């Protein structure tokens, strides 16, 4: 029979170092591709560009904090003969005094400069040096780009692994995350790791590594990231300073190193605007003049 | 010269080179490992004119122009075209100008419709988009993370950037948490307790009377007394009380609009009642 | 009992149930906002974790209580395609009916995601393994659908795209990159870069076999590594 | 045996239907000694399922369920294949 | 007058059932699988505990009446299915034995024929 009809049945009833800063710059005034000046020319013949930087940083608990911009560098790892702007001089020196540091700064803004300090110095600290690159021809242009600075730089990939016993180490995120499953010795000879595009956290495929291999990483390494401009940064930078208990600066800049102009080309029109300058300001009225143009093309553009 | 012997006449590796002949290059993953490398030396070289490339040459970095020209305002991400937001312009806008070597950086966008202005305020002159982890779960992460023993399954969980604003969320209430302790301590001390053992009483009072609210209405029931004229206590959803009222008529509700729609037999039955408490705003000229 | 309540409406009483409804109404939210807090520190990762836990346990890839298995090793060792079916398809002996070039049609589902061209009957040599890995695929899917994780058992077996299956057939008997090319509209250094895949699925069966002892996967599996690494697979670059 | 002891839960369940069978609000609503007695029978549901819990040792009883059932799927994949093997 | 002889027949039942209980939860669920070979009697044994604890569950929120009783009540649905499986596995078996007596006495016939 059921006994499972006793259940159906019926009941007998009756933070620190925030600041934002200024640098600026100046550029001679050129006509673009409208017929005029873009911009209004200096008196002396340039166009003055300003531009923003920020910093801040995510204190450990129970730190003692002395501030990076007190801080000098007495002697360089890595030399640079070019004018040092402060966004630069800022994170390096962070670098210089041994902590991990987040760089959000656009891809020709020169975090480039910043970075390669790190490599050097646990060459000057006889240690290794690993640097994480996403893509294989990143790796293999980021290994061409810094074998040919260094010398002591290896390769780890999928497909070819070359000199894995070099001090430094151009690899992936992927090489590195295994290698920390791996158990790998080279884990041993750490104090430093550079994070190329650290902003590829937010992939809906790969985006899980980036950030489960930063928890994966020791909290001894210093660390480096490359991001790019981003605006909830400082969010971050408290998801690295609490799984670490390490500082972690964050750089912040808007600057754009060559200067830009948008111009919108009509499909078989001829009239080509400036809507937006070097100086980020929207020409509204071009843009009236580009929509009210409205009632194969590339031959027109590219001769 | 590096490749084997029977590679090197491959027809994708025939047609590609009088394009770079005439400094014509093609970019884009579909091509050959080796020929995606040697158009971007030659790039590099300078000798190529014009490129036509994939998307991630936006990635490849040291290899920079001086014009970006864009023929398509949207783009087919698998899942819709659409308007290119501003935070993908303007790592799209990354790659124009190359640095001692031009004054200026050209940007230029094909369009054949019509552009309203915070469109191209929101794509051109846009903002960055937010870094937003997008952590999930893998089987070889679980048996890894079993594996290393002295980490556990949970102690990802722990440091998760994929619980954040949830981790954000939680000192924004503590701040209103600690509030209301203190509001609740000096409304603590009640002069007399009885008013609780009143109150378990009195909202039995509106807890049991509620109950026949829903059983003197009944659907099939006050019939043969509702004849014109008749006293009643008007009050819909018992939330709108209209006061005493008269009856004027009612009818049923016969629904020939859709007869899928079965009325409870409150509900199929309209009943006309004068009140005399209507407000001098209500929309008299609204209902039906 | 409301008549025979002292302080029915006594020194003002329901002023003071105003006093006492009032303080309902701040203590009352707490408890409701606590609970909004308590509901908020809960980790949301254990319950699809859960889940999938559930899943570990039933296929011998671990043990109740979290203890890896080899099993489990193996599933550690895999992370060119499916680590869940690949563990399956090795430990039902599904290899060891097959050749070197047999068993890497079988991996040419693997190493290649894409959506591309369909393919057409294919040779019985061919569909019959496949035929085999389906229902193996099917079985799995059957208790990811019983640990309630939304899986179409269509979107779970035909994720695998089996038209690449004749290319690495006979790229494993000797062919030109020209000829293999043209079976297919998928791009050629796209099918370098699955092949370049598949040479990682086989960097894990040379490694998978080592864990067992089972030699005879892997000097099969050795086979198929100079059918794969020749003529255009095997090229180098020009950064290095 | 579980023949003479799920037939002492049989009778227990019965009277768990003969205990929701009416109505508590008119009892209840007068004594609070009425309100604390099947609160004080309630502390036993709460104790016995624990105990339970203690063998395993409102959404924590879906924790429990899923379980529950968990070698119970383990041991008819057993007992099939030892007679689809044979 | 009407309860209150319920609550006697009501806490009679579990004074009845908890010494019972300890006594069932007295080796751990684990253990006493560990003492039955069986795996065809640990499908029994397993699901009879989780059959208890759906009774009792079900029955405290009788006891707490909630007028939603719908989670509680679909996974009892389950705890029902789970007892499904086992005895039509049973006869297969009890009949596989029928099948192989039916042929060890007809050939012994032919035998003796």
């Amino acid at each position: 029979t059921d006994l499972f009809d006793v259940f159906e049945e019926t009941p007998v009833e009756l933070l620190a170092d925030s600041f934002e800063q200024e640098a600026s710059r100046e550029v001679d005034a050129s006509k673009g591709l409208t017929n005029s000046e873009t911009l209004q020319v200096e008196q002396d013949g340039k166009v003055r560009l300003s531009h923003q930087v920020r910093h801040q940083v995510a204190l450990p608990p129970n730190y003692d904090y002395t501030p990076i911009a007190e801080h000098k560098r007495v002697n360089e790892a890595r030399t640079y003969p070019f004018t040092l702007d402060p966004f630069q001089d800022t994170a390096i020196s962070c670098i210089d005094r041994g902590e991990s540091v987040l760089v959000s700064a656009h891809t020709s803004a020169g975090k480039t400069v910043v970075a390669e300090y790190a490599i050097a110095q646990s060459l000057k600290n006889k240690q290794r040096v690993i640097y994480t690159s996403p893509i294989k021809a990143l790796s293999n242009q980021k290994y061409r780009e810094l074998l040919a600075e260094f010398g002591d730089v290896g390769l780890m990939t999928g497909d070819i692994t070359i000199n894995p016993d070099a001090g430094c180490l151009v690899m992936t995120t992927e090489i590195l995350r295994s290698m920390l499953y791996r158990g790998s010795e080279v884990m041993r000879e750490v104090a430093w790791v550079i994070f190329d595009e650290v902003h590829y956290m937010r992939d809906k495929e790969r985006g899980v590594v980036w950030e489960e291999t930063i928890i994966l990483l020791p909290d001894k390494v210093r660390y480096v990231f490359l991001s790019a401009t981003i605006p909830n940064a400082m969010e971050f930078a408290e998801w690295i300073c609490k799984i670490h208990s390490q500082p972690c600066h964050i750089v912040y800049t808007n600057f754009r190193p060559t200067p830009l102009q948008h111009y919108l080309f009509p499909a078989h029109g001829d009239g080509i605007y400036l809507v937006v300058d070097e100086k980020s300001t929207f020409r509204e009225e071009n843009f009236q003049k580009a929509m009210a143009s409205i009632s194969g093309d590339i031959y027109k553009i590219v001769k | 010269a590096l490749l084997p012997e029977t590679d090197r006449e491959l027809p994708q590796i025939k047609h590609i080179l009088p394009l770079l002949r005439r400094g014509i290059g093609i970019h884009h993953s579909g091509l050959l490992p080796i020929l995606k490398e040697v158009i971007e030396i030659l790039f590099q070289e300078g000798f190529l004119k014009v490129l036509f490339a994939t998307e991630t040459f936006s990635i490849g970095l040291n290899m920079p122009a001086k014009t970006v020209v864009f023929t398509s305002v949207r783009k087919w991400d698998g899942q819709q075209f659409r308007w290119v937001s501003g935070g993908e312009y303007i790592q799209m806008s990354g790659r124009a100008g190359r640095r001692g070597l031009d004054d200026r950086g050209i940007v230029i966008m094909m369009i054949d419709e019509k552009m309203e202005p915070q469109v191209a305020k929101g794509m051109v002159k846009g903002q960055a988009d937010r870094l937003d982890s997008a952590f999930h779960l893998g089987y070889n992460m679980i048996l890894n993370l079993m594996r290393v023993e002295g980490i556990s399954p949970e102690f990802m969980l722990e440091h998760s950037f994929f619980q954040f604003q949830n981790v954000i969320s939680v000192p924004v209430m503590e701040k209103k948490l600690a509030e209301l302790k203190k509001d609740f301590d000096g409304i603590e001390v009640e002069d007399e307790e009885n008013v609780k053992e009143y109150h378990e009483i009195e909202q039995a009072i509106k807890g049991y009377r509620e109950d026949v609210r829903q059983v003197v209405t009944h659907p099939a029931n006050a019939l043969s007394f509702l004849q014109p004229g008749r006293l009643v206590e008007i009050s819909v959803n018992g939330k709108d009380n209209y006061g005493w009222g008269a009856v004027v008529d009612f009818a049923k509700r016969i629904n020939k609009r859709n007869p899928s729609a079965v009325y409870t037999d409150h509900e199929s039955y309209i009943v006309n009642v004068v009140v005399n408490t209507m407000y001098i705003d209500s929309p008299v000229n609204l209902l039906k | 009992k409301l008549s025979s309540n002292p302080l029915t409406n006594s020194m003002r009483l329901e002023e003071l149930y105003g006093k006492y409804s009032r303080k309902h109404d701040l203590h009352e939210d707490m408890k409701q906002l606590k609970r909004k807090i308590s509901e908020s520190q809960a980790v949301i990762q254990l319950d699809d974790l859960r889940r999938r836990k559930r899943v570990l346990r039933r296929l011998g890839f671990c043990t109740p209580n979290d203890i890896i298995e080899l099993k489990g090793r193996v599933a550690c060792e895999i992370s060119s395609g499916d680590e869940l079916l690949l563990t399956e398809l090795i430990f039902n002996g599904n290899f060891n009916e097959l050749k070197p070039e047999q068993a890497a049609a079988l991996l040419s589902c693997f190493a290649f995601q894409e959506r591309c061209k369909e393919a057409p009957r294919l040779k019985p040599e061919l569909a019959e393994p496949l035929k085999a890995m389906r229902e193996i695929a099917a079985k799995i899917a059957k208790i990811m659908k019983d640990s309630k994780i939304e899986v179409v058992e269509k979107d779970y077996v035909e994720s695998f795209r089996h038209e690449l299956m004749e290319v690495v057939y006979e790229w494993c008997r000797g062919a030109t990159f020209t000829q293999i090319c043209k079976m297919t509209d998928v791009y050629e250094g796209s099918l370098i870069r699955m092949f370049k895949r598949l040479e990682e699925l086989v960097k894990e069966l040379v490694d998978v076999a080592n864990t067992i002892g089972n030699s005879s996967l892997k000097e099969k599996m050795e086979a198929v590594l100079k059918l794969i690494h020749r003529d255009i697979v095997s090229a180098g670059s020009l950064y290095l | 045996n579980p023949d003479v002891l799920l037939s002492r839960v049989i009778n227990v369940v019965r009277a768990a239907s003969s205990l929701a069978s009416q109505d508590v609000d008119f009892y209840k609503n007068l004594d609070r000694g009425f309100s604390k007695d099947l609160k004080s029978k309630a502390d036993k549901l709460a104790d016995m399922a624990n105990e339970i819990i203690l063998s395993i040792d409102w959404n924590n009883f879906g924790n429990i369920m899923d379980n529950l059932l968990e070698m119970s799927d383990h041991s008819l994949d057993k007992l099939n294949c030892a007679i689809n093997s044979k | 007058e009407k309860i209150k002889p319920y609550v006697r027949s009501f806490s009679k039942a579990l004074d009845e059932l908890k010494p019972e209980i300890e006594k069932l939860t007295s080796k751990s669920l684990d253990e006493q699988l560990l003492l039955l070979s069986d795996e065809r009697a640990k499908l029994e044994l397993i699901n009879r505990y989780a059959y208890v604890l759906s009774s009792l569950m079900f029955a405290n929120m009788k006891v707490l009446g909630v007028k939603d009783m719908s989670p509680i009540l679909g996974e009892l649905k389950r705890v029902k299915s789970y007892m499904d499986k086992a005895k039509q596995y049973d006869n297969r078996i009890t009949k596989s034995n029928e099948k192989s007596q039916a042929e060890q006495e007809k050939a012994k016939n032919i035998i003796s024929n």
